[PDB]
């Protein structure tokens, strides 16, 4: 049944551009969990269904990934490291709580949290994550996971009644992101409902 | 019945 | 209050009763209004239980106003169309001037003559009040003073008044009591359907500033009309005829949606 999920995300990558979102219009809220939207551009007229939580979350998440400077623990005695890979070590390390002094590398600060421990395996993970484009928003899995939970907890809840103003912001915000088809947990943000091409509606009132 | 207007 | 002893109205009420779709009527009786999809094509989205429907409200309002007309026949309230501004009056001859095929004063006068001779009944039965400002025979001075008030909180747009008069004068079979009565109720219902609002491009810098806020205002007035006046009435009293199944379309269902959209 997962093929129906794949073709949905495949359709979105071709049918929906960054600008397409800015021109989308909110129809209303469906079952207190969905935003029904229209998109009419050129000869294309389609309805899309947006998940209010997942779409709000993908925005908050991507914002945290790009802007947040993670808090670090200023080390008591600096620790060295050997690489090769040395040319990769970018101020993406400073954003991830790695203040450095630059095989002769010097680790001045390590990121810290009251709910998790950070090590050299995370610094090397971030060294390998750059190997796999935009590199300024790259985060080590530990940090990424924490931002994914921050976004999930702060975002619009399913079952929350929303007004046009809020729903409009939620949809339009998606134009700021690259291919925002999924939330950080891999859940879909939106899907195409139907194309409104040939709907020959009632017109008797203008007929003579 | 029938309408007065239609006679 | 007036009891309709008439045989014509009863036959038309029975005809409505014979077309009632039980299941489709339940869908409207328990609708949960979502919003407007297209103000031009007149499509609205509603939720019924686990399904999302696309409705053609042009078609639904048509049957709704037709049904209201049938029920309140000879007991309608009035929408008084006249102000202290005499220049704002609605002249039937002036309305028929929108039709280029009525290329002579006489052809427009032909239509006004039929309508005008039937003014006593149009007023009594339908609350469609016509008045003459000058001498009785001056068809060019025949005016529309009142229209029937079908729904409290609703005043129809008068953009379609030319069509109302043209069809009253050309489409209504004035010779047969039942066909005439049905015809007038159909004309009232047609005029009463909210207007088609064509799409205007808000992104186009080529289109004027005043044309924008004016489209936005028409877009808002319908959304508010459908949401606060129309759909609550549809939900409360609408009897769905079987010929309307083509106008109600299931577009999504929660069981299917919840197989793609899942919790984080
Ligand atoms: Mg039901
Ligand atoms: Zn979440
Ligand atoms: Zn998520």
């Amino acid at each position: 049944e997962l093929e129906d999920f794949e073709q949905g995300e495949k359709y979105l990558t071709l049918t929906v551009s960054k600008n397409d979102f800015k021109k989308m219009e909110v129809v209303g809220q469906f079952n207190l969990g969905f935003i029904i939207v229209t998109r009419k551009v050129d000869n294309k007229y389609d309805l899309f269904i947006v998940d209010q939580h997942a779409s709000d979350e993908k925005y908050n998440f991507e914002t945290l990934q790009a802007v947040t400077v993670f808090k670090s623990q200023k080390l008591i005695i600096p620790q060295p490291v050997e690489l090769s890979e040395l040319v990769v070590l970018l101020p993406v390390f400073e954003k991830n709580g790695f203040k450095l002094k630059i095989s002769r590398v010097k680790l001045l600060s390590l990121p810290t949290s009251k709910q998790t421990l950070f090590d050299l395996g995370d610094f090397n993970e971030l060294i390998h994550l750059i190997k796999e484009l935009r590199r300024d928003n790259i985060r080590c899995s530990k940090i990424r996971s924490m931002f994914a939970m921050r976004a999930c907890r702060s975002s619009i809840m399913i079952g929350k009644p929303l007004n046009k103003k809020t729903m409009t912001r939620v949809v339009h915000n998606l134009s700021e992101l690259d291919k925002p088809w999924n939330c950080p947990h891999g859940r879909p943000t939106m899907r195409h409902l139907m194309e409104l091409r040939d709907w020959s509606s009632f017109s008797k009132d203008y007929e003579i | 019945t029938r309408s007065k207007f239609f006679n | 209050r007036v009891n309709v002893n008439l045989t014509s109205i009863k036959k038309l009420r029975e005809k409505v009763d014979d077309s009632i779709h039980r299941e489709l009527t339940d869908i409207f009786a328990n609708l949960n209004y979502v919003g407007v999809v297209d103000e031009e094509r007149r499509l609205a989205a509603i939720q019924h239980d686990l399904k999302l429907f696309l409705i053609d409200y042009g078609s639904v309002c048509y049957e709704l106003f037709y049904q209201i007309g049938l029920t309140d026949f000879a007991n309608f309230g009035k929408i008084n169309l006249q102000s202290t501004n005499v220049s704002d009056d609605i002249v039937l001859y002036n309305l028929l001037s929108e039709f280029d095929e009525l290329n002579d004063d006489a052809s427009k006068e032909k239509i006004i003559s039929k309508i005008w001779d039937m003014s006593s009944m149009l007023n009594e039965y339908y609350s469609i009040e016509l008045v003459n400002d000058g001498l009785d025979n001056d068809l060019k001075s025949v005016k529309l003073k009142s229209l029937p008030l079908l729904l409290k909180g609703y005043i129809p747009s008068l953009v379609k008044l030319p069509f109302f008069i043209y069809r009253l004068g050309k489409e209504v079979d004035w010779e047969d009591e039942q066909e005439c009565l049905d015809g007038i109720l159909r004309e009232i219902a047609l005029l009463y359907i909210p207007d088609m609002v064509p799409k205007v491009d808000t992104s186009d810098a080529s289109l004027s500033e005043d044309e924008k806020a004016q489209f936005i205002n028409r877009k808002e007035h319908i959304s508010s009309l459908l949401e606060h006046v129309l759909f609550p009435c549809i939900k409360r009293r609408f009897l769905a005829p079987r010929h309307i199944l083509k106008d109600v379309v299931e577009i999504a269902n929660l069981p299917d949606l919840y197989k793609v959209f899942e919790r984080c």
